[PDB]
This record gives structure tokens, sequence and C-alpha cells, in this order.
RNA sequence: AGGACCGAACCGACUAAUGUUGAAAAAUUAGCGGAUGACUUGUGGCUGGGGGUGAAAGGCCAAUCAAACCGGGAGAUAGCU
RNA sequence: ACACAGGUGGUCAGGUAGAGAAUACCAAGGCGCUUGAGAGAACUCGGGUGAAGGAACUAGGCAAAAUGGUGCCGUAACUUC
RNA sequence: AAUUCCUUGUCGGGUAAGUUCCGACCUGCACGAAUGGCGUAAUGAUGGCCAGGCUGUCUCCACCCGAGACUCAGUGAAAU
RNA sequence: CGAUGUCGGCUCAUCACAUCCUGGGGCUGAAGUAGGUCCCAAGGGUAUGGCUGUUCGCCAUUUAAAGUGGUACGCGAGCUGGGUUUAGAACGUCGUGAGACAGUUCGGUCCCUAUCUGCCGUGGGCGCUGGAGAACUGAGGGGGGCUGCUCCUAGUACGAGAGGACCGGAGUGGACGCAUCACUGGUGUUCGGGUUGUCAUGCCAAUGGCACUGCCCGGUAGCUAAAUGCGGAAGAGAUAAGUGCUGAAAGCAUCUAAGCACGAAACUUGCCCCGAGAUGAGUUCUCCCUGACCCUUUAAGGGUCCUGAAGGAACGUUGAAGACGACGACGUUGAUAGGCCGGGUGUGUAAGCGCAGCGAUGCGUUGAGCUAACCGGUACUAAUGAACCGUGAGGCUUAACCU
């Protein structure tokens, strides 16, 4: 089915009559507004945009305004397509969006993930760091050989070396959804998801199941 | 990482940064408005502020603590008798960062903080 | 935000008692062994964290025979049925880690509205 | 628990102390320390029991410092590891009596037997 | 560490195309005093935004 | 009394780390060994190069040593580059 | 070679705690070591603290960690007593 | 054996596992009596081994504090 | 040889298939279980220790297995130096001796600030044809591709028994990768307390400086693993070995020659990420700019004034973003940081006073007082309105449409 846009308010436990403790994240799944929808005459792929949240109108520009214009006049923080196989959507938006959600049982959560800064090799991969005191001048956690001699005579495209972690979509699957609560807006999800608290998050029917 | 981590190193270790934000604490409050770099000040703010929200309320516990978070009592006095009561209606915000050009040695950015309702 | 932890404080239990450090009391915990549940005591002196919300824990040890039993109860659990105070323990600290690890160490036991 | 971990010994025929000189189990397996079985060494037995020093037989950790984690959160935590002996072809009990506290995770197969002879579970 | 071959002056100054300093484009004028200032920045005759605020 | 012990000044230099275009043409920092003796130190003096001096290492003789440094034979010679 | 982390003989020796010329803090006296301002990546250096296990590390317990004082008891093999 | 090539000699020990160690055997390639032989308390910044304790040596790293590294202003080299 | 560092180990790899495991088959002297041999198959995986310097080797114990080779017997401007490969010493042997040993033994200096290619990250400039603000299509590219144990079927098939199913389902783990911080923990020099030595604030009292944060005991945020979530799939297409159907050349025969069908962890997709500089520079939606003059070497072009739009950039408060750029929020129509208010937390009953005591100290006010990066609020402070860049209707060839 098509998939959402929430706000991710936070990790908590949920407890059952057994005990269980499930590790919760709440998403703020408020409505999602449809901007637009793409026919295949127009445009190759069948979609809908879709707009969350509120947006001030200080700082929509006009050309966002005009396509805000279009299919209703509600400014949100941003718009987010998502493909449809077969399912015909309106332009206008949607009154309640969780309701869609309420019958699926495993889920897909996509999000910008934590930014690491420039993360080292034994953090951004898993390095194993040499023997810290019998010898070892000056090589503690560097890299050590990266290539193999003259033959090669370069390092290869797939190099695992240090650079900039985090700060990337990763998406997560097969996510048990918990709870569905219409009223706040509310979907609490098994499990951890991706990004801060407050991140922009993708939530998705599972491909997998 | 620095994720959610507040306070300003500036090349200095912790005993220096308290002693140097205690002894610039007392030369705000002696003079109402100095000159130093921008950093300095925009953490000047942090200590200089709950001093004089501790000083609104005049007691020998306060000015005991005031005494600790200083140790200059001609400061405390200040604090406890004429600020405080200057102090008492505003809600916070007894600090004000003017920000001035660059220093002359190095190229650091430069700013007066002032106390609000300053005399001159 | 406020959003969060509305959902905590419907799901936290309404009859917490209220222990120092240093007491030592009994948790009764249920057992779902099979269809039968049954509740088991478990009484020792009290190495506590205060109420953080829904997420709370007390640490509790006992000597069983010749071992030092720590467990962690969380406290809004529904496993954590009953905890009964018992002794009151006064002590100067709340956490108590270099007190219970001595063998042969009693707290003692005061009651001057503490 | 793990490799070169000496462990106190519940059962009555195994002899005192004890160390790991295998976790069984597991290819790369580095650290075992719950309901799992590892291989064992007599590092020092008193002669009433009927294992002796140097002898290599099979074992299951019965109590870890590091303690077991309970569904709800809670940790259990028993003070010294320890070992309850067991036959290397059979993994059958060699102590006719467990010592000490017991965890309910030990209620798989033969562990039955050590939670039905131990008195605390 | 050294170099096999000595650079080009082309590549000098490639290099150096990239390392070029970066001009005000603005100035703020302040409404009381016509001097024009940094903004956000004290006038050098002691006024901010609209008022003097330092007497040097 | 002690070529006694523990240990500062003092004298030395056992391991490691940093340095290695260094702060330094052998140092710094943690630990180390002797420290009333065959100790250490200041000030002068004596021994001169196939010579000295050596609790002996081809050690030392001015950051130079299986033979110092300076000038001379000397533009030695070089079937080699 | 330097406004160089080295080397340089003697003399005086305050308080408190301390056996002490150790060391900690202070007197008197002298200084902040002639580039600074930010930010708080990897990595490097010098440190601090670590769950559980504890020499499995490694060529080797290298390094680190521990023990450490004064008083009273008590103390083995061997021995040139 | 600071010596034995074969050799990690053969046994017994210490470990789960021991070319090291310790103690015997003699089959000394190629020990042997001031070119000293055999022992020896004490002593050793000596060589080899085994324990107790202790710990980031390790499993497997994690966080923190300072000096650099990054940016900004000033001065401003090197090998090739 | 006016110099190409030498074994091993550590860290990090990549390729081949003469395949160790996992997949598909054929033959078996394959009843089952378990094997042997051969073919196809490289997607993933492919131990820890003792001895010794070791590659080796011997052993102890794992595992599904602990492949074989290439890569200067991969890898020293990555690390080590046990090894060899120096100068000291000693022993055995040879030589009169200096000395020697394809003997032994103890000891014994391993330097580089990265220009270029190469990678790993991250930017700037211009292009994509009027300028913008968005959302995407997917040409290509990368990641991921492992497996054990138990139970049902079923003690069934198979079997004289002993034993015991290459089908098809279910759980549960190991190693691996990714995210996260709700829990359990660690850290937490930026919180609280105890305490030793000394000095200071006149002194008592209360505090502060210094001694590794002086030593400690605890600890919020943040980060993190040892904590918890999640995943490597099922499919789909084309196939390899292989098994076939129909079927002649070769009235029989035959898997092949025309045809037809299955057949693998390999291939292509399916899962995730990047991605139009995809110069082949793509698509959709929306906004915005429709004034003159002079010269004029006409895809033509210049100069001048007027007008600068959509938007961007700069500046400032900043961020769970960041080396710097970059990116994200907010800028008085304002909650973007600090402060303030209330809470939460953490530490553990502050100072002061009174009481008991000879005093140390205790007890009461008192779960007090302090409290961090956290939560909910609040314009008290700083986010000033300018200004800057960006234009004025967008080139030539074959279409309806009406002139």
């Amino acid at each position: 089915m098509i998939g959402l846009v929430g706000k991710k308010v936070g990790m908590t436990r949920i407890f059952t009559e057994d005990g269980v403790s499930i590790p919760v994240t709440v998403i703020e799944v408020e409505a999602n507004r449809v901007t637009q929808v793409k026919d295949l005459a127009n445009d190759g792929y069948r979609a809908i945009q879709v707009t969350t949240g509120a947006k001030k109108a200080n700082r929509v520009t006009k050309p966002e305004a005009g396509h805000f214009a279009k299919a209703g006049v509600e400014a949100g923080r941003g718009l987010w397509e998502f493909r449809l196989a077969e399912g015909e959507e309106f332009t206008v938006g949607q009154s309640i969006s969780v309701e869609l959600f309420a019958d699926v049982k495993k889920v897909d959560v996509t999000g910008t993930s934590k930014g690491k800064g420039f993360a080292g090799t034994v953090k951004r991969w898993n390095f194993r760091t040499q023997d810290a005191t019998h010898g070892n001048s000056l090589s503690h956690r560097v890299p050590g050989s990266i290539g193999q001699n003259q033959t090669p005579g370069k390092v290869f495209k797939g190099k695992k070396m240090a650079g900039q972690m985090g700060n990337e979509r990763v998406t997560v699957q097969s996510l048990d959804v918990v709870r569905v609560d219409a009223e706040r807006n509310l979907l609490l999800v098994k499990g951890a998801v991706p990004g801060a608290t407050g991140s922009d998050l993708i939530v998705k029917p599972a491909v997998k199941a | 990482m620095r994720h959610r981590k507040s306070g300003r190193q500036l090349n200095r270790n912790s005993s220096h940064r308290q002693a140097m934000f205690r002894n610039m604490a007392g030369s705000l409050v002696r003079h109402e408005i100095i000159k130093t770099t921008l950093p300095k000040a925009k953490e000047l703010r942090r200590v200089v502020e709950p001093l004089i929200t501790l000083a609104k309320t005049d007691s020998v516990a306060n000015r005991r603590l005031a005494f600790a978070r200083t140790r200059d009592n001609e400061i405390v006095a200040k604090l406890f008798n004429e600020l405080g009561p200057r102090f008492a209606s505003r809600a916070g915000g007894y600090t004000r960062i003017l920000k001035c050009g660059f220093r002359a040695g190095d190229n650091a950015p430069m700013a007066y903080i002032e106390l609000v309702d300053r005399s001159e | 935000s406020n959003i969060i932890k509305q959902l905590e404080q419907e799901q936290m239990k309404q009859d917490v008692p209220s222990f120092r450090p240093g007491d030592t009391v009994e948790v009764k915990v249920w057992v779902v062994e099979g269809s039968k549940k049954r509740l088991q005591a478990f009484e020792g002196v009290v190495i506590a964290i205060r109420n953080r919300g829904l997420h709370s824990a007390f640490t509790v040890r006992k000597i069983s025979n010749g071992e030092g039993v720590e467990r962690v109860f969380q406290t809004h659990s529904p496993v954590v049925d009953s905890i009964s105070v018992k002794r009151r323990g006064a002590v100067r600290k709340a956490k108590l880690y270099y007190l219970r690890e001595r063998t042969g160490k009693a707290a003692r036991i005061k009651e001057r509205l503490n | 628990i793990q490799e070169q971990t000496m462990l106190n010994v519940a059962d009555n025929s195994g002899a005192r102390r004890v160390m790991c000189i295998k976790v069984l189990g597991g290819s790369h397996r580095r650290y075992a320390g719950v309901g799992d079985i590892i291989k064992i060494t007599i590092k020092e037995a008193i002669p009433r029991g009927k294992v002796k020093k140097g002898d290599v037989l099979k074992a299951v950790v019965v109590r870890t410092k590091k303690g077991v984690r309970r569904p709800d959160g809670s940790v259990i935590r028993f003070d010294g590891n320890a070992c309850v002996l067991l036959n290397n072809n059979s993994e059958q009990p060699i102590g006719t009596r467990i010592f000490g506290p017991v965890t309910r995770e030990l209620r798989s197969e033969k562990f039955m037997k050590i939670i039905s002879l131990a008195p605390e579970v | 560490a050294v170099q096999q071959n000595k650079p080009t002056r082309s590549k000098r100054g490639m290099r150096r195309s990239h390392d070029a300093l970066t001009a005000v484009t603005s100035l703020s004028v302040d409404k009381t005093s016509g001097e024009k200032h940094l903004r956000h920045h004290i006038t050098a005759d002691g006024y901010y935004r609209g008022r003097k605020v330092i007497a040097k």
C-alpha cells in the first residue's frame, strides 16, 4: 500500500500483561494531504505527492505557493512521493492517515541516520585495532595495509577507509506495529527507527511481508 | 561527538575556565560593561546571569553561595545590594551582547557585554 | 515532549510504595511457569534510584545461600505486584554498593521521622 | 563463561575451581554464560569429589556475574560464576545435589534435573 | 613526501583558483548617524541599530 | 667497624614511550642501579700518534680514531668511473 | 650555530604536616616559559575511568595494574652461622 | 650440558595441550682437573622456567580530560 | 649492486577455480544412516590455545568447514623485530696463530610534514539554452548474499536388527552487517556528597585555591555495547551439469538436427543505498520578468538611461548537521540560542538557629539545599530595514489554428 510521512517523537516501553517490555518508537503520523497525483499519460509513473505538518507561509516560496494552491492551499513542511500500484487517490487530502496503517502488521521505516562526523575506520567499519603495547610505533587505530604492491599498483574503488558516516537514508524493514492511535495520530512500532527525535520518517507497509 | 552538549572549552582546562569566568564575572559586575571576545562573552552570560538570579533573594545562605561562586566580597555586596533590586523586575536577560569589530593582535571577534540597565 | 510520556502516565502504576534506599523490602513477582501463575517473594536491602517515569527500578540484594543475588526490578512492570517496605534502613547515601558488597555489614534502623 | 574463566561448582561431585577451555556451540563464539554448555578442565579438586585435577568434561553455567535479563527488563545478577559438571558424551549431571540459586533459563532438556535438585529457582 | 617532478605554474594557479578573498558586498547604514557599519556590529562611533550604545 | 642495608643531593645509564627536517649532531618522561666508598667533585699538572692511556671495549686521546688533527711530498697513483 | 627542554663548582636554608635536603601547600622573592582567536572530525601524544573474563596478548606479563608507612607479633629451605 | 649433529634423545614431573623448565639414563658427532674439575650460603638493572596477586596486554574496545591535527589573523621553511 | 628491505606475525585485502562447507546432478561394491568417485557451480563463509622465532610441525579442544594457489613465496613512505644480517662475550670443534663454523648461547639505534596517479569523504566553478523553487523517472553503480541445533511429518520410508531419512513445515541460536538508546550497563575533569595535607577569605563558623579531577563515592544529558530492534529472503526470468518428451537424417534407434519441457547458493531481477556532468545533461508542477535612446564591421551585435522580478546569497541566533565548506531550523508578522519560570533528574537531610553533651558529635527545622547538556512554557537579551547578486519576455530551420 501507499506509505505515509511522520515525525519521530521518541522511544518508550509498552508493558503488556505478561510483562514483555516492548520497545516502542512512537511516530507522529499526522494526516497526509495529497498535493499532486500523476497519471500514466503525463508521466511514466503513477504516484501521489503528499505533504504533512504546517509551514508558516512567511517562508513559503511562491512556486511552492502555487503548487500548494493547486489541490487546496495548505502548506506543509515538505512534499514526498509514494508510488501507487493500483489504488486511486484524489488530489485533496485524506482526513485520517493512520487508519490505513491499522490493518498492516509489519512496516518499513526510512530515515536520515544520525550524523557521526568524519568517522574513522574503527568506527566506520568494524576494523580491529592493532596491539597496544608490544612495539606499535604510532599505529594503534590507523588503517593498516590498503593494497597489495606492484601488480595491482592501485587501491580498489571499494576500499574500506575513513569518511563521513551518518546523515544517510537507511530503511529498517519488518518492524512490528505495536499500536495505532487515531486521535493523537500516533503509530507505535516495535524497535528502533533511524534518526534523531524530531526527524522526518517514511513509513511503508512491509515489502517482505 | 558533540551532540546536545553545552560548554565552550576555549582551549583551556576546567580549572582555568572556572577561574577565568569568576574573574570576568567580577569585572562585569564591577564595571557593568566589558570588552571580551565573543564566545567568552557568550559563556559569560551563563555564569553572570544566575548570580543576579540568586541575588534577587537576600539571605546569608545566598550571600555565602555567591561568595563560593566569585570569592569576592565586594562583588557579593554589589550583587545583593546595588544590582538585584535593579534586575528584580527583569525576568532574565540582564546581559546584552553588542558585537564590536576585530582585535588587532589576533583577528578575534570582539564584543562588548553589558548590563541592560546601565547608568551610563 | 508532551505528546510522549502522556502514554507513560497512562502506564504508570498508582500503587507504588515509597521507600528510601537502605530499606529491606520484599517484592512479590508473578511467575507464569505454565498455566499456573504464582507469586514469588524477594526480600533484601534496597539500592534503588528515584522515579524516572515509567522506567523506574530497584536493586535488591539477598544472600540466598552463600551467594549475593542482586535483582533489578522494573517498578511499573505488571510482573511486580506488591512491594512491602518491611524494615527501614538509615544510611547516608542513595547508592549502597560499597555497603552491600562487604560481608557481615548490617545497616542500622532509625525511626526518627526518617 | 569466556575461555580462561574460573568457575565455582554448584554440584557436589564436581570439585571446587574449574576452568573453561572452550566455549562449545558456535564457530567463533566468544562469550556464553546463561544456559550454555562449556568444555571444562578441573584446575583444583578436593578428593571427595569424583572428578580429579586435569580432567576435561563438560559443564553448564548456572550463575553468572553478568546476569540474565528477564523479558520485562529485570536483571538477576548472581555474585560468582558457577557451573554444574556434565559428562562429555551424555551431558548429564554428575553431581547428585545442586547447591545455590538457579535461574528459570535452565529449564530445557537435561537442565530440568538441575532445577529439580537445586533448591531456589 | 617529495615530488618526483616539479609541479607546474599552471597547476599552482589552478590550486590557487579556490584560494581567493571574499568581498563584504553590503554595509548596513545606521539611522541616527549616516556611517556605514558591518551588519550586527557597532558603527565605530558608538551606535548600534538606532541608539548610542558605547561611549567610545 | 662495614668496598653493610633503605633512600635525597650526587654519580651512572637497565626497560619502555615520544622524538628522529627534534627543544637536543643520544635528549625528555615514567619507572632503574650505586650513594662511606675500588665513591664523587672543583682547581692546576703529567703522559703525544705505530705514541700515550686503558678494572680490556680496537674503549679513549676536542661531536674525528684496527692509528687524531694541521701543512708539506702532491696535480701521489688510478689498466676504474 | 639560536632569546636552544641539555650541561655548569660552592654558599644560605623560614612555617605547617613529615625521619628528612623526600614530598604537599605556603613565606620572602621571582615568574605565566615572545604567537594568539575559535571549533571540538579522523588520527597522533600525555593522562583518567571502566561491565564480564582475567595473560586468553606477545618472541617475552613489553607496558600498565597492584603492593608500599610506623608499631607489635610471626617467619621456611639451605647456610660460609 | 653457554658443549649432544641426529635432537623436539628416552622416561618422570608441571598444563587440556610443554621444542622451554626441572630431575634422572649415558648412546660424551665434538666435557674433563689453575687453558682449572665438582659443588656452594649470600649477591646480581644477569640467562631460562613455574605460581599467587593484579590489571585495556587481550576478547573488544567505549567514554572523558588536556596538547596537536581543522578554520581564522601574522611571520613563514624542508627533502625532491 | 650512483640501493628493487629479508622470514614470520599483526592490520587490511583482492583474484583464479585444480571446491573445504553450503546448492544442483551422474556412477557406486548407494537397503537406511553415512560415505567413495566424477561433473556443474566462486554467492557467502572458511577457529581458539600449549610448545617453539618460526612458514611449518606435534598436540589439546572447536566447527557446517576450519580450501588450494596467485597477488615483489600480497602488504616495513602500514606496524613489529622473535628471525637473519654487523661491531661485545663464552662453549664445542678446526688451525701454530690471527681467526673460522651452511654449530650453539646471552646481549645488541627499523627515518619520512604526500607533488602525481590511486582510492575514501566533502566542496567550489561552469554547463545542461530566459531565470528560478520543488518533486521525481532510472541509464548506469555499489551494498547484501553464510549456517548450525531441536521438534512435527516420523520411529514413518528404509530395514534381520543395531540404527534411521537428500521431501515439506515450525521454532531457536552462532558468526556478520545496519540502526537505536526505551531497558541493563559503561563513561560522564560541565552535578552532588565524603575526606587527607596545607594556604587564604580577620577570626569561630562557612567556603575557596593547590596536591593526577588530590583521593574517592555516586551521577543528568550526550556518546556507546556488553543492551535491544532489524536483515541477508520468498519469488520471477534465462540457464550449467543433468534428466526428459516428440522426432528424422540412420522405416529400428536417438534429449536435437526442426521443435517442446523442467533443472543451481552462479547470471539478470526482486531487498537497500547512490545516481541526469545519463554533455544521450531527462520528466512533471508552479512562480517571475512584457521600458526607451544612440551607434550599428547583421546567427548579428555594442553603449546609455529607466527598471530589477521569482529567488538566491550575505549577516545574525543556531542544530541530536559539521574538520572547513555543505545541509537543516529561526530572524520581531519571532520560540532560533542564552537567561527567567515551573518540573524532572542526580546527590543526599545545606547554611543559619535551637536543643543534648565535657567535647568530638548527635537530634530538630529538613528528603533539606544545590542541580548539567533534559521536558513544558516565557520576548527579558541577541536575531536590526536596509543593501548585494539575479532582469526586463528568451536564437534559426518542417506543423495544425486564423489572418
